RNA sequence: GGAUUUGGUGGAUUACUAGC
């Protein structure tokens, strides 16, 4: 419950560096500006590495064993992860700039191109233990009139060959013997060699150029040596090679433009396969798989990383990052639906299941502020700096109605009447909140009274009484619906520009701007308590600043709060550097999270050593699974979560339960104790150990026999199991089992099981229908068939 | 005793011991080694981090360290280590029970010496040959030659002959015959430390009495002579800067600066490592540059430097005293009670019957500082009550530490050995 | 010296501030003259510079949306940098003088809604002109409330 | 013995693989 990591970050597919195929090439990895984030193909699944990266990543480097990845900032510092472990093993400094780093075939050392000198060094042996001083050199060459542009790589560990931007190129042996066999640098290449390429066959070099003439160089006699001996040029009106990929078995050649042009050649034949524009902006970084069936281009102006397949005419994964940063993040009732807006106004639908966007939205011009869901799938809402509100239906991805104003007025933010009745929104130009109805796109009121803007806009499911947000430091509960038109004023200290609404909906969370938070009720006016967050807020300074980071009051305040569907905790984030965890009953703060350590943005670093973006939060939210809540960064969206369970959270330990004991139960036949013995410790193997060991005959018996203390408890171990879990059979006799068990008990403590329904019944509409509409449209097809006449 | 969850990676919190530190020179950049007992340490010398400590513990303690350029010559108890980057590349055993006391490297050999006056040649095997490996053969001195060996010294441009100190006389051993070429004449005090000089064909002596003696081995006689009140010559060194400077450090604790050109002492520092501990047991200006390198036995190793005269015209007479300049610090005696200071494990609180609390530094290792005892004036106005002559607090027993509000007011509370109260530390 | 003229009047940092708007307060009339080449009953046209003087009232630059004349003959760089914030702080008689505002602007003192804001040359939309204040428990916005004996530490103003 | 103010150096202020 208290321990959350850094499970994924979501959003910005591709920021700067190179972009490198795994040597299976299940996965691809894509490199952030201050982190690494790796993309199975073949599970659909994106994974990013709870390292930080103190600035953005100018190279990747990736083992052939893929034991250890190696990342290099543009400091020079070396961070190196073993793909497996997932932990940094070591962390040697560079002292100039890098510009790729290719291990070798042979692994034994790793070619590093950093100016105008080649160094190789020894790999530190992964399945070795960890030293004070594992980076080790083995040998560095200066004879370059300018520092090497690119490096590349032979099957053999002896040849290493860097092309330098002066237009000469040299090769390298990596044993000392074999110097006397290739040392020479080739001359003449117009404009600059951007890379060069070895065949399987070491006779032939295959040179590129920034002009865009290729030029093929082939050993042979005038005792003679190094000839050109075939020429290649490729027409580009404006267009020239900006980063070139070439694999030596299918002899493919990738070719980045400044236009963004992509064109595929072969080094025999000398043939143009395809020529497709990514984007108008130029490809910077493209890769080429062993296999070579998957291309992965990335173009850092418009941060977008595409990856296409030459063998057939399909996209494995096409996407694009938001071009600035999302202003609001919206949770759908399922939790792998997840909305998010951005400061250009292009709305796109993120997975949580996996990290890739199912469809964009263009239809606001203008900037989204706010994005929520109503209490339906149906569709959600989406706030504008544009002075219109558009609707979005999500199972035919288009605008019901765009709500408007009367005199056309900017929209901050949003309220959804959970009965899908009325939308609400605020503005800062007006105050007045403008009421519409859904169906009729009329605003049927404007809601006055406010001095100063609304800041936020909520509506409590259970009263269905929206709580407006205001600068003037009084909170208003309006009541809305049937003859009653009363609004209840509460005053409060500073301009509050946080509105959080409980579950409940009997309890207000809001954040002020003496940075604490306060909790109100609606029922009477009077508030529980008050949390005090001025103090374990982080503050950056930035670089242009003339106050220390102590006495600004930039971020002391909180720009976002969203309370857990247990209603017990608040996670709050605003402009600052920090997330935080306050318990709601306790008032203590659990956990405070720092965002990013990046040199790179403005507001990280509370002490400079002796304009730039700012990072801040902007939109938090807590999921329905309630693993981990998403904060919406500068660097992009964020997922915390729990799905390590790394953890021993004991409940009710004797002396006499061990994990041997439960497994001892098994034997016994004793079903509902090594349940119980399981639940005790709280370890997920030891619950799959009884979970899945115990009949379909004693399901129910133990059903009947579960107490109700464990009931919300087993219902969450059986959401989070059964999504990625091949039993749909036997996890569905569970959830009949529970259900049927207690049916009016669960129906009684609504409240008490939110978290454990939502979950239960996301698994059920995701993998449990499609399996029955399947198995149900291909019954009907065969009655068809046979019922029909025969045809002729 | 291997274990399967936990190895060892470093000791932490000491610099030296008191075995003689030997320094080394790669490239432009100096590096110097100590030794932790049984697991030596090298520090860098133009900022004194951590470069490099031994990678296995060796089975006793170091007894004598030296350095030739890469590699790093340490001896304990029966062997000879030949380490570089504190990997063990090459053990090489001597074939005794005894212990080796003192090692010398000079050319093609290797000179180890044990306590029973036997010493030892190694051979490089080829000139290609970085250490040397091979058994030479093996050099004796009976009682009736001299007595105990003091140190074992190479001066410059003698081929394969060994000044080899004793406590009664010096000799001189060539090692590719074994034979003694020359003996000297018998010394009326006991002499403890050695040191060449960077002079033609002399080797620095020095007594239990106070006198070092300037020796010469072409004339077999003694050029010049210094007198020292009631002091235990521990260390020898000469400034190679182009100004003659002896460097004398005794065994009280007081280093002793000496300038034979006018015959005179320059200034004398006064505890620079504490007398109990052993004093300076070594003491060396780094070659052609005015810094001397002082490492007592009481866990500490600091840097002194001479300042350029202020005089224009005359120079060489008006002398700037020494000047401290880096250091690092350590634990006298053993810790009572640590804890950890925060979560990225980058500070460790360790308070020791010393009775003075370090926060040293896990990250880096010149981080790492004592936390002042210097009592903040009250707020009510009443005077401190207190000894005069300021002593360190009670040894610490009990230290609690909670890192949630750090730098607004105190978060260690610690309680002291025998105190009815128990004070606090802002971190 | 025309820059140099109005870098007075308002108190510049740069004396490239003047041309660092005369750029933006000429590229204003170049897209004024060519919507002025499209023929009058053209509903691109018609919309298109109605969609433009909403901004360029919405900032400020220009006192009314009504004359259409206004867009080439009032919009001067010196109706621009009067929507500066210091000009703003002297306009609401916030500070004495336009030189002392921005001596509190560079100190620290002033602020737009949460946020304080540091550089002296912020653009204030006509809308967000109600926004500015001395920024809380500051030694200038002490000095006002006792003037009118109106403390309150409670506040700690 | 006590208090206030100030000049200068050294060590830190990112994570320790030696100089040309």
């Amino acid at each position: 419950k208290s321990d959350f990591k850094f499970s994924n970050l979501l959003g910005t597919v591709y920021r700067q560096g190179n972009i490198t195929f795994s040597d299976d090439g299940k996965q691809l990895l894509s490199p952030v500006g201050n982190r690494v984030s790796v993309f199975d193909l073949i599970n659909n699944k994106s994974f990013t590495f709870e390292y930080e990266h103190r600035k953005n990543i100018a190279a990747i480097d990736l083992n052939k064993q893929g034991t250890l990845l190696i990342s290099i900032d543009e400091d020079g510092r070396a961070i190196l992860v073993n793909f497996k472990a997932r932990n940094v093993l070591h962390h040697f400094n560079f002292k100039e700039k890098c510009s790729a780093v290719k291990f070798s075939p042979d692994g034994r050392l790793f070619a590093l191109a950093s100016g105008r000198f080649l160094q190789i060094w020894k790999t530190p042996d992964v399945n070795k233990d960890r030293q004070f001083a594992p980076f080790v050199r083995h040998r560095v060459h200066a004879g370059h009139f300018q520092d090497i542009t690119s490096l590349t790589w032979s099957q053999d560990s002896r040849f290493i060959l860097t092309t330098s931007k002066d237009l000469s190129a040299k090769i390298w042996s990596v044993d000392s013997e074999e110097k006397n066999l290739a040392a020479t640098t080739f001359n003449g290449h117009r404009d600059y060699v951007m890379g060069a390429f070895f065949s399987h066959d070491q006779e032939k070099i295959y040179t590129v150029s920034k002009d865009g003439a290729v030029f093929v160089w082939e050993f042979t006699k005038r005792k003679y040596s190094w000839r050109i001996t075939k020429k290649h040029f490729f027409y580009a009106n404006q267009a020239k090679v900006k980063c070139v990929t070439f694999h030596p078995a299918t002899r493919l050649l990738a070719v980045g433009f400044t236009s963004g042009e992509f064109r595929l050649y072969d080094l025999p034949d000398f043939t143009l396969i395809q020529q497709l524009s990514m984007g108008q902006n130029p490809v910077n970084t493209v890769s080429v798989n062993q296999t070579g069936e998957w291309l992965a281009f990335g173009s850092s102006k418009l941060g977008q990383l595409l990856v296409y397949e030459w063998q057939s005419e399909s996209y494995i994964l096409k996407q694009q990052g938001h071009f600035d940063s999302t202003n609001s993040l919206a949770y759908s009732p399922d939790g792998s639906r997840v909305v998010t807006a951005s400061e250009d106004g292009k709305i796109k639908v993120w997975d949580i299941t996996s990290g890739f966007c199912l469809a964009t939205f263009e239809e606001h011009t203008s900037s989204v502020t706010a994005v929520q869901f109503a209490k339906r799938g149906q569709v959600m809402f989406s706030s504008s700096l544009d002075g219109t509100v558009r609707a979005w239906d999500l199972i035919r991805y288009r605008n019901f109605r765009t709500f408007t104003g009367t005199e056309r007025i900017q929209f901050n933010c949003l309220a959804v009447d959970p009965s899908g009745e009325v939308v609400c929104a605020g503005s800062l130009d007006n105050f007045d909140i403008h009421v519409w109805s859904v169906q009729t796109g009329q605003l049927l009121d404007a809601l006055s009274g406010h001095e100063g803007p609304v800041s936020c806009l909520s509506f409590s499911q259970e009263n269905s009484v929206l709580a407006s947000a205001s600068w003037d430091k009084t909170i208003r509960i309006w009541s809305i619906f049937g003859r009653s038109q009363q609004v209840e004023p509460i005053e409060v200290y500073s301009d509050v520009l946080a509105l959080s609404m409980r579950p409940d909906g009997k309890e207000v969370a809001v954040s002020t701007l003496k940075g604490q938070i306060s909790i109100f009720n609606i029922e009477d006016a009077k508030q529980v308590g008050n949390i005090d967050c001025r103090k374990d807020i982080i503050s950056g300074r930035f670089n242009q600043d003339r106050f220390t980071a102590k006495n600004s009051e930039r971020s002391k305040f909180f720009t976002t709060i969203h309370y857990s569907f247990d209603g017990m905790a608040i996670v709050a984030g605003g402009n600052n550097n920090s997330i935080c965890l306050y318990d709601v009953p306790n008032e203590v703060l659990l956990k405070r999270f720092i965002v990013s350590r990046n040199m790179a943005l403005n507001g990280t670093l509370e002490f400079l050593n002796s304009m730039r973006p700012e990072v801040r939060v902007t939109s938090v939210q807590f999921s329905p699974t309630a693993n981990a809540f998403a904060a919406a960064s500068t660097e992009g969206l964020l997922i915390y979560s729990t799905n390590d369970t790394i953890l021993f959270d004991p409940f009710d330990l004797d002396v006499d339960v061990t994990p041997h004991s439960t497994v001892e139960a098994l034997r016994e036949k004793q079903f509902l104790n090594a349940l119980v013995m399981a639940f005790r410790l709280n370890e997920e193997y030891l619950i799959n150990k009884v979970y899945e060991a115990i009949p379909i005959k004693e399901i129910p018996l133990v059903a009947s026999n579960i107490p109700a203390i464990y009931l919300p408890r087993i219902l969450k171990f059986i959401g989070d199991f059964a999504i990625e879990s091949q039993h749909i059979e036997f996890n569905l006799i569970w959830i009949k089992a529970l259900l049927s068990a207690s049916g009016g008990y669960i129906n009684e403590h609504k409240y008490l099981f939110s978290t454990a329904m939502r979950s239960i019944q996301r698994f059920i509409v995701r993998v449990a229908k499609e399996v029955v509409n399947t198995t149900t449209d291909n019954k009907y097809t065969y009655r068809f068939l046979v019922s029909t006449d025969g045809s002729m | 005793k291997n274990s399967k969850i936990f190895s060892p990676f470093r000791i932490i919190g000491n610099v030296s011991n008191g075995v003689p530190f030997a320094t080394g020179t790669l490239g432009s950049t100096f590096y110097i080694v100590t030794c932790v007992g049984k697991t030596f340490q090298i520090y860098d010398a133009n900022t004194l981090h951590l470069l490099f400590v031994s990678e296995k513990e060796t089975p006793s303690s170091i007894v004598a360290l030296s350095a030739h350029f890469h590699y790093v010559y340490a001896a304990y108890e029966n062997k000879v280590g030949i380490y570089k980057r504190g990997i063990e590349e090459h053990l090489l055993e001597l074939e005794t029970d005894a212990n080796v006391e003192h090692l010398c490297i000079f050319g093609d050999y290797l000179c180890a010496s044990t306590d029973d006056n036997s010493i030892f040649i190694y051979k490089k095997s080829d000139p290609q040959d970085k250490y040397p490996s091979e058994f030479y053969t093996k050099l004796t001195v009976t009682e009736i030659q001299g007595g105990e060996i003091v140190s074992l010294q190479h001066l410059a441009t003698y081929l394969n002959k060994l000044t080899v100190v004793t406590k009664s006389n010096v000799l001189l051993f060539n090692v590719r015959t074994g034979k003694l070429v020359f003996t000297s004449n018998e010394f009326p005090d006991q002499i403890t430390t050695a040191e060449p000089a960077p002079v033609l064909d002399i080797i620095a002596l020095g007594t239990v009495t106070g006198e070092v003696i300037m020796f010469n081995m072409r004339k077999g006689k003694r050029i010049r002579t210094i007198k020292i009140p009631q002091s235990r010559i521990s260390s020898l060194s000469f400034r190679t800067d182009g100004s003659s400077h002896l460097s004398v450090g005794t065994s009280s604790g007081d280093l002793i600066f000496y300038d034979l050109d006018r015959r005179s002492r320059i200034h004398v520092l006064k505890n620079i490592h504490r007398e109990s501990y052993g004093g300076v047991t070594q003491a060396t200006f780094l070659n052609g540059q005015p810094i001397i390198v002082t490492s007592g036995g009481d866990n500490s190793l600091k840097e002194y430097v001479f300042d350029p005269s202020l005089s224009q015209g005359s120079g060489d007479v008006v002398v700037q005293p020494p000047r401290y300049l880096r250091s690092r610090g350590g634990h006298s005696q053993p810790p009572s009670y640590i804890a950890f200071a925060d979560s990225q494990s980058h500070f460790m609180l360790s308070a020791s019957k010393d009775r003075s609390l370090w926060s040293f530094s896990l990250r880096k290792d010149a981080q790492s500082q004592e936390m002042s005892q210097r009592l903040h004036k009250k707020q009510d106005g009443g005077r401190v009550g207190g000894s005069t002559i300021k002593s360190k607090f009670p040894e610490i027993v009990a230290l609690a530490i909670e890192n949630a509000r750090i730098g607004e007011w105190e978060n260690i509370i610690t309680a002291h050995k025998d105190e009815k109260f128990a004070r606090t530390w802002d971190m | 010296h025309r820059d140099t003229q109005v870098m007075r009047t308002y108190h510049i940092q740069n004396r490239e501030d003047y041309h660092k708007y005369n750029r933006i307060c000429g590229d204003i009339r170049r897209l004024a003259n060519k919507l002025s080449l499209l023929p009058p009953t053209d509903p691109f046209r018609r919309k298109h510079e109605q969609l433009l003087l909403d901004k360029l009232y919405a900032m400020g630059v220009l006192t009314t949306k009504s004359k259409i004349s206004d867009l080439e003959n009032k919009v001067t760089v010196s109706a621009i940098c009067r929507r500066r914030l210091p000009v703003i702080m002297h306009r609401l008689k916030m500070a004495e003088t336009i030189q002392d505002a921005v001596k509190f602007i560079e100190q620290g003192h002033v602020r737009v809604g949460p946020n304080l804001i540091n550089d002296p040359a912020y653009l204030v939309t006509r809308n967000m002109e109600d926004y500015v204040t001395w920024v809380d428990n500051s030694k200038i916005k002490k000095t006002l409330l006792r003037y009118r004996n109106q403390i309150d530490d409670f506040d700690f103003s």
